[PDB]
């Protein structure tokens, strides 16, 4: 129950909290220190991070579930979810396996143009229909964000490409399930994170992972620790994400997680008074003009 | 709960001409976009026949004639080359909330006058009040363990239809909040049957009773329909009338 006029604002606030911890904890886990020298032992068991945040999820999705928002049908075929389940782990595989192949789009397109395949796609599959103003301000914002970014053959950049693809193909399937089923946003993200879930325990179940990550965590209990509050971020930052995505739609959904990254940025180097780069200015302007004529005038 | 009202209680039209039935909800029934909204015909003596889905979604099989349009709290049905195939009455049906509503129906009149699945109803015909009723459904040609929902609803006299309760494949069932605490659903996948319970049936309680199967799509549309179960609640034991 919350007013529709500050609802968009709601969820920009919570991902935008959420997040900025989600990512500081992430960092502090996977680069690590664990043993001394060459004990250091460093943490390289990804895939099992991401199985444990899924899990995660998944059981305070229930929680919720349990506890509110109770006396509900799904309505949802079961296939859909496993569909964009797949989907959605197909394009993080992608991404993450595309560091070590680009540098100059690395992830300077690879993120920041998340927007632009998820809105055709759902232009061409869907065959929804947005103004031209629409198209303009979705442009505008990748193009701000991008260039905001930027640090001082193409044989392997396909991954990033077919990374993006996926992502498209989730953010559709998304759109249909919530346009047809009128799925909830709580069912949504439990049902999908189960799916993951399992994909998920099924790869890790090589030696790679689980049976080295165990062993791992045993030498070094501490970063259990750390693991738990990470999952709990990722949890709540994940509620809001797949809040908004049934409230606004995957487009809204992708343009708020795209540039919530270029307004953390915006907000620490004012408080702090950073000398942003002169350059920079004009991605964070054309950002806000495209943000701007996208609330109104176009809308 | 979601009040519908249909404008027209009876239309008077001549062949050929274009028809337009309009129904209004208390409430908003778009939800992300699409409205949750269905519409039936019902010739006399006979099951509602499931016409539209989404307001504007003609089902597969229905003549192109039919057309719907609308948003937010009003709505319309048209079917502009009527024929007198298309005369019955016709019902407008939410799906924004669990207590399904239809429309109190319009009737449309004419100046000067193995390879499907069936449902089949049975139960007692009279009963006296405050005793305990249980109607079964049987079905044929289908399992109940299949994706479909299965639903009990129950027409009035005066065509004032109500949607009891329904029991999904998966054993998951819903109630009409009203009826909750009266009626009870159960099901055998043994017999492939599925029966509704009544516990201290009133007078109130006298119509006739369907067992219908529906797939949820823009909303919950009953697309299949049985035959309908008559059923009489009086003080008096029904001889030689
Ligand atoms: N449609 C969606 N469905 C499910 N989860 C989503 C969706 N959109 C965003 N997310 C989540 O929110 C995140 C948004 O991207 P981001 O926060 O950058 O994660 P990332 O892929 O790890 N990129 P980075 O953290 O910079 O390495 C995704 O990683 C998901 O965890």
């Amino acid at each position: 129950l919350v007013p529709d006029r500050l609802r968009l604002p709601l969820c920009f606030l919570g991902v935008f909290v959420c997040y900025f911890y989600y990512g500081i904890l992430q960092a502090k886990i996977t680069r690590g220190k664990y043993g001394e020298g060459a004990k250091q032992e460093t943490f390289t068991f990804a895939l099992t991070l991401v199985f444990i945040q899924c899990v995660i999820n998944a059981v305070f999705a229930k929680i919720l579930i349990q506890f509110f928002d109770t006396a509900r049908v799904d309505h949802t075929r079961s296939w859909l979810y496993a569909a964009c389940s797949i989907s959605y782990l197909g394009a993080m595989v992608s991404s993450n396996s595309a560091l070590q192949f680009v540098n100059y789009p690395t992830q300077v397109l690879g993120k920041s143009c998340k927007p632009i395949p998820v809105m055709l796609l759902g232009v061409t599959l869907l065959k929804k229909k947005y103004p031209l103003a629409k198209y303009l301000c979705v442009l505008l914002i990748v193009a701000g964000v991008a260039l905001f970014m930027y640090k001082p053959v193409g044989y392997g950049e396909l991954l990033l490409l077919l990374s993006l693809t996926l992502d498209g193909l989730t953010g559709v399937s998304q759109d249909h399930m919530r346009a047809h089923y009128q799925t909830g946003s709580n069912h949504m993200m439990l049902n999908i994170n189960l799916w993951s879930t399992l994909l998920l325990g099924m790869g890790i179940l090589f030696t790679g992972e689980l049976w080295e990550f165990l062993s791992f965590a045993e030498r070094y209990p501490a970063i259990i620790y750390n693991i738990l509050l990470f999952g709990l971020t990722s949890a709540l930052g994940q509620s809001f994400i797949f809040m908004t995505v049934v409230y606004f739609g995957p487009l809204t959904c992708s343009i708020i997680t795209t540039t919530r990254k270029f307004f953390t940025i915006l907000a620490s180097v004012i408080l702090f008074a950073n000398p942003i780069s002169p350059m920079q200015w004009v991605g964070t302007v054309l950002v806000f003009l495209g943000l701007g004529l996208d609330a109104k005038f176009g809308k | 709960d979601i009040v519908m009202t249909q404008s027209p209680a009876s239309l008077t039209v001549s062949l050929g001409q274009s028809v337009t039935i309009s129904c209004r909800a208390s409430e908003n029934v778009e939800y992300y976009g699409t409205s949750l909204m269905q519409w039936y015909q019902q010739k006399p003596g006979q099951p509602p026949k499931f016409l539209i889905y989404g307001a504007s979604n003609i089902e597969s099989g229905v003549p192109a004639r039919f057309s719907g349009s609308g948003s937010g709290t009003d709505f319309s049905l048209n079917i502009h080359p009527v024929e007198e195939d298309d005369i019955a009455m016709y019902f407008c049906q939410q799906s924004r909330k669990v207590p399904y509503t239809f429309g109190s129906g319009t009737k449309l009149e004419i100046k000067g006058s193995s390879g499907e699945v069936q449902l089949q109803e049975s139960g007692p015909g009279l009963v006296k009040p405050s005793q305990s009723l249980s109607l079964t459904c049987s079905v044929t040609g289908y399992s109940i363990t299949s994706d479909y929902y299965w639903n009990w609803i129950r027409q009035f006299p005066g065509n004032k239809l109500e949607w009891m309760a329904y029991i999904r494949y998966d054993g998951t069932s819903d109630y009409n909040p009203s009826l909750k605490n009266r009626i009870s659903i159960t099901r055998d996948t043994s017999k492939n049957q599925f029966f509704l319970k009544l516990n201290s049936v009133a007078t109130e309680d006298t119509a006739t009773y369907y067992c219908a199967r529906a797939y949820y799509y823009d909303g919950i549309n009953f697309d299949y329909w049985g035959q309908g179960t008559t059923l009489t609640v009086s003080s008096e034991n029904l001889y030689f009338q």
